[PDB]
DNA sequence: CTAATAGATTAGAGCCGTCA
């Protein structure tokens, strides 16, 4: 008794008693149908029988406004509650429910007392169902197959790169001078309140708002270009940009609050680098990018791009998320001033503010994070 | 403390009327949606290249696995899948002797070379087409590797031939498309991965453990260019058309100058996805201008409400033109005159420049794959490359970039249109993947610019993909 | 829809259930129960459903020890339960107590 | 709107332009992989275009 | 018109990694 019978109308639910039976046979199991096992030329009713009595130990039946009130469903289901009896298996029959026509209401006389499995929503929702069922009632399976059949039952706050300006100077009121200083008609702009330029508010036919905070920007990249060339930090110009690393051995130990900024990689040295761009929407911040760049010997840089590039790649492809994370933080720390800021020099006494810690985001859905 | 939204999967539809958000999954449990019957090949090149094609299609015959299952799924075999035929008898051969490709590779004139190893395939091609009684589905065409590395942009060997562009794939992709014959390129390299190797005894290209993929991807790729429909949109909202706009420059002629093609997609009547291109590039003789000229736009937006209104019948209620560029008012204003009063104009730029990066405290990992940061009511950012749950990894390396989206021109709610922006980056069909980076509808409309501007200008170019990728 | 159905354990309870329904059928009442209504040759566990789903007013069950664990009486209580709850009528159950221990 | 011209030959232009334009266009814009096109002419269609 | 200073945008090319 290892043999799952599958009842069903014939041939108006074909296609699903067709596609149940491949999968189960696939999963395992022993399967008799009367669309794939009947024999041509057999007295078909007595075999039929023979099958319900002799060798079954599941009755699976699909139910539908087609397989309700059929003759040989009626059938086979009497037989098969003549065996449940004489088994003493409550769980015997298994109604499988295919049709959304069919109301609960109109279901056989037979099958009011049994519960039925939904495939309506989905078939293999259904099909989960009835495997779980027979996992519970260890339904026997034949496991014939290795690597396949299982294969086949087997198919937040966050950190960013952002740094928030805590503060501006009240008022505002070449490149080669001692501060920032920018040329505008015959008037010289360098550190009209600020507080109003920031809101969309200031405008006159001297200077237009929008070029007001282009120039506010300006002053700013400028005084984070000499406030980094006033922390003695090597620089590397980039194709547009310009980029900041330290010296090995500047370092303790190449080393700064449990984190590496230089370490090894065959015949080459690499350094973590950053770089810096002020912008003004959708807040004042600072983003910060990270890079990569390789030194001969520790001190001279390599006068080729490919090179570069290559061991570039080379060197990303092992960090992960808690490298970069961790990398780009630490640098931050070592360029804060006091406690939680790191003032930019705007002028005699003039200073802008920046935070030391990145802005700060937070979902409220994450993954479990299943090794 | 800022806040982000999580935008949930949108699914994709199989046979049997079937979901699920993994490609590979549901063309393995389901299969494709329309039933061809097999699949007949046209194989043109040397006899090495014969050989390489037949036992390439004998191996993805039987079921192949891959080193990680649960990353990627298995490949079970093209007919397990596919319902169809596609085997080594249903070959049609057309032999190219290696004493030409050999004598037409030595002008050292890239722009001579590439149009003489493009006609000499071509030719035999047309000839087969015109004047022969066999039927070819999906032409395919097996280049040795040694054309491939001097036929590129910058390429350096160690008369209507200038008016096209130096490249084998784009020239011979264009030259082919008033005959409208579906192609498929491979190179020997990429089927024949083991032979070719380096100073150690190892392939240049290591497919061990991603050979299911590549078997996935190749048999995807010949499904869709034989006329068949793997797996369609579940949810795409009625009365909806979505638009790209793409500026190829149109390089080295007369001047520097700029076209425009675009893409279109709608659900139609009966369920359907209408999925195709937008020809005829639209031009402006400014140099550095990604714009169009009033009388340009005009005639862009009357083709495509036009062509919408005759599939459907009636206009659309909605319309998105997502762009990578910025709508400028005087092209605007040519808009909103040629459109009626009973549909919405909505202009979405899209791009990845802004430098915002998210990274986890106390983790391994990098951020989920729906995350966004909504900054405003017509911005916001979204994260189309993350970490997938069902295959356990991300989809990029490093910390992935996110997708600014802003609203340009019109007024429309930005959670609806980050929910629209995912759902199109699911109809990949060159590629077998879980989901692509960026909308479709931005990618397609690059390709056909990318073969539209390497040819002299042709009439009426098709509009049907399968002639493009 | 106007039959009286009785439910009881055979053949503990046919004395008393002939009882009832001779009595019920003398006054008046449309009644049921295998004794005297279930056709020979026919399908039964067939037409004790279609009895009780489309030809059924009230329905009464004969409590005992016997009956409460039998598992005719307790499919035939289902259905009747289904075609209560369909009915949305409150009293299609009527628990008749003939026993003490 | 074709076969009324009473122009044999002009009828007949217009009747295989019909026809070969929607062959073409399947030909050229679709993914399938026909391998022989069945055409079914209507009975009026053969019967004039005759010389 | 020509030649510099910047901020804010765009499109091209070319090289490397995909597992453990
Ligand atoms: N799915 C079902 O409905 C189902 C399942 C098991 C048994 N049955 C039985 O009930 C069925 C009733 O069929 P119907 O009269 O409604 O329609 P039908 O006979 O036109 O079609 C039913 C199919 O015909 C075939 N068939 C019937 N008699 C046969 C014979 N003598 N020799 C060979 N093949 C024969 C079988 O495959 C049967 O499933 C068949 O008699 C028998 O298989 C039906
Ligand atoms: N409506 C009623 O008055 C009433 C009362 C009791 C049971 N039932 C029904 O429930 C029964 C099954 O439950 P149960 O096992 O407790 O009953 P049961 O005790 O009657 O069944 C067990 C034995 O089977 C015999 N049996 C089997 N098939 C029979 C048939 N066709 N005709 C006569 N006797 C038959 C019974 O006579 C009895 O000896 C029968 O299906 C049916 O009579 C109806
Ligand atoms: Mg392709």
């Amino acid at each position: 008794r290892n043999k799952i019978f599958i009842s069903h109308a014939t041939p108006d639910d074909n296609d699903f008693t067709r596609w149940l039976a491949l999968k189960l046979i696939g999963l395992g199991y022993e399967v008799w149908c009367d669309i794939l096992f009947l024999d041509k030329g057999v007295d078909f009713w007595s075999n039929i029988e023979k099958v319900i009595r002799e060798d079954t130990c599941k009755f699976l039946l699909v139910s539908s406004s087609y397989s309700n009130q059929r003759e040989g469903v009626l059938k086979e289901l009497a037989v098969a509650a003549k065996v449940k009896k004489q088994l003493k298996d409550d769980k015997f029959i298994i109604p499988l429910a295919i049709d959304e026509q069919l109301s609960y209401d109109d279901i056989n006389i037979d099958i009011v007392r049994l519960n039925a499995i939904d495939f309506k929503m989905s078939w293999a929702r259904g099909l989960k169902d009835i495997l779980e069922a027979f996992e519970k009632q260890k339904v026997p399976k034949e496991v014939a197959d290795a690597s396949k059949s299982n294969l086949l039952y087997q198919q937040e706050i966050y950190d960013s790169n952002w740094l928030s300006i805590l503060s501006f100077p009240e008022e505002l009121r070449v490149r080669e001078l001692t501060f920032p200083a920018v040329r505008y008609k015959n008037y010289l702009c360098t550190f009209i309140p600020t507080e109003e330029i920031l809101s969309g508010s200031y405008d006159s036919n001297f200077i237009r708002n929008a070029e007001c905070k282009r120039l506010i920007v300006q002053l700013l990249n400028k005084a984070f270009e000499l406030r980094m060339k006033d922390k003695e930090v090597q620089e590397y110009e980039m194709s547009n940009k310009t980029a900041y690393w330290l010296e090995k051995g500047k370092l303790e130990k190449d080393k700064f609050e449990k984190t590496m900024l230089v370490g090894k990689q065959k015949d080459k040295n690499w350094h973590f680098a950053i770089s810096g761009a002020s912008k003004l929407y959708p807040f004042p911040v600072l983003m910060i990018s990270s890079h990569i760049f390789f030194t001969a010997d520790g001190k001279k840089l390599i006068d080729s791009s490919s090179v570069q590039h290559s061991s570039r790649r080379r060197q990303g492809k092992n960090w992960w998320n808690n490298t970069w994370r961790t990398k780009l933080l630490a640098f931050i720390k070592y360029l804060s001033d006091d406690d939680t800021s790191f003032y930019l020099e705007m002028g005699s006494e003039e200073k802008v503010f920046v935070s030391n810690e990145p802005v700060k985001f937070k979902g409220n859905v994450s993954y479990n994070i299943p090794e | 403390m800022k806040e982000l939204i999580y935008i949930e999967e949108p699914k994709i539809l199989f046979a049997h009327g079937q979901k699920c958000t993994d490609a590979r999954d549901g063309l393995a449990l389901f299969g494709p949606l329309n039933n061809l019957y097999g699949i007949k090949s046209g194989v043109i090149g040397t006899k090495q290249g014969l050989k390489i094609f037949r036992d390439y299609l004998d191996h993805i015959q039987k079921p192949i696995y891959n080193s990680n299952s649960i990353t990627r799924p298995m490949f079970p075999g093209f007919e397990a899948v596919f319902d169809c035929k596609w085997e080594s008898t249903g070959i049609t051969f057309k032999e190219v002797t290696n004493e030409d490709i050999g004598k037409f590779l030595y002008n050292s004139s890239t722009h001579k070379r590439t149009y003489d190893l493009v006609s000499l395939f071509i030719d035999k091609i047309i000839s087969a087409n015109k004047n022969e009684d066999e039927n070819v589905d999906v032409w395919f065409v097996i280049v040795p590797d040694e054309i491939y590395k001097y036929c590129r942009p910058n390429s350096v060997l160690p008369a209507e031939t200038y008016n096209y562009d130096a490249q084998f794939h784009d020239q011979f992709k264009a030259r082919l498309l008033k005959h409208t014959i579906p192609t498929q390129i491979f190179r020997e390299s990429t089927l024949a991965w083991r032979d070719f190797k380096n100073a150690f005894g190892l392939p240049i290209r290591d497919f061990s453990k991603i050979e299911g993929h590549l078997a996935w991807t190749i048999s995807t790729a010949a499904f869709y260019k034989a006329g068949g429909k793997p797996w369609k949109l579940s949810d795409v909202r009625n009365g909806v058309c979505y638009l790209g706009l793409v500026y190829k420059k149109v390089e080295k002629s007369k001047n520097p100058r700029n076209a425009c093609c675009a893409a279109q997609m709608f659900l139609d009547n009966g369920d359907g996805t209408v999925f195709k291109g937008e020809v005829g590039p639209w031009y402006n003789p400014k140099n550095g201008q990604y714009h169009l000229e009033p009388k340009e736009a005009k005639a862009l937006l009357s083709q495509s409400l036009q062509s919408y209104k005759e599939q459907i019948g009636e206009y659309p209620k909605e319309v998105f033109i997502h762009a990578k560029t910025r709508f400028n008012h005087q092209e605007w204003d040519a808009f909103l005159e040629v459109t009626p009063k009973e549909t919405n104009l909505v202009g979405v730029t899209i791009s990845k420049t802004k430098p915002l990066k998210l990274y986890k405290t106390e983790g391994d990992y990098t951020i989920l794959r729906g995350n966004a940061y909504v900054v405003n009511e017509r911005s916001a950012f979204l994260w189309t490359v993350g970490y997938v749950p069902k295959i356990q990894t991300a989809l990029s390396m490093e910390v992935p970039n996110p997708l600014f989206i802003e609203i340009n021109k019109g007024e429309a709610d930005i959670k609806q249109v980050l929910k629209d922006i995912l759902s199109l980056t699911k109809l990949n069909y060159n590629a077998c993947i879980f989901a692509d980076g960026e909308p479709v509808t931005l990618r397609f409309a690059d390709k056909i610019g990318e073969i539209l501007t390497a040819s002299t200008d042709i009439k009426t170019p098709p509009l049907a993909f399968k002639y493009y990728i």
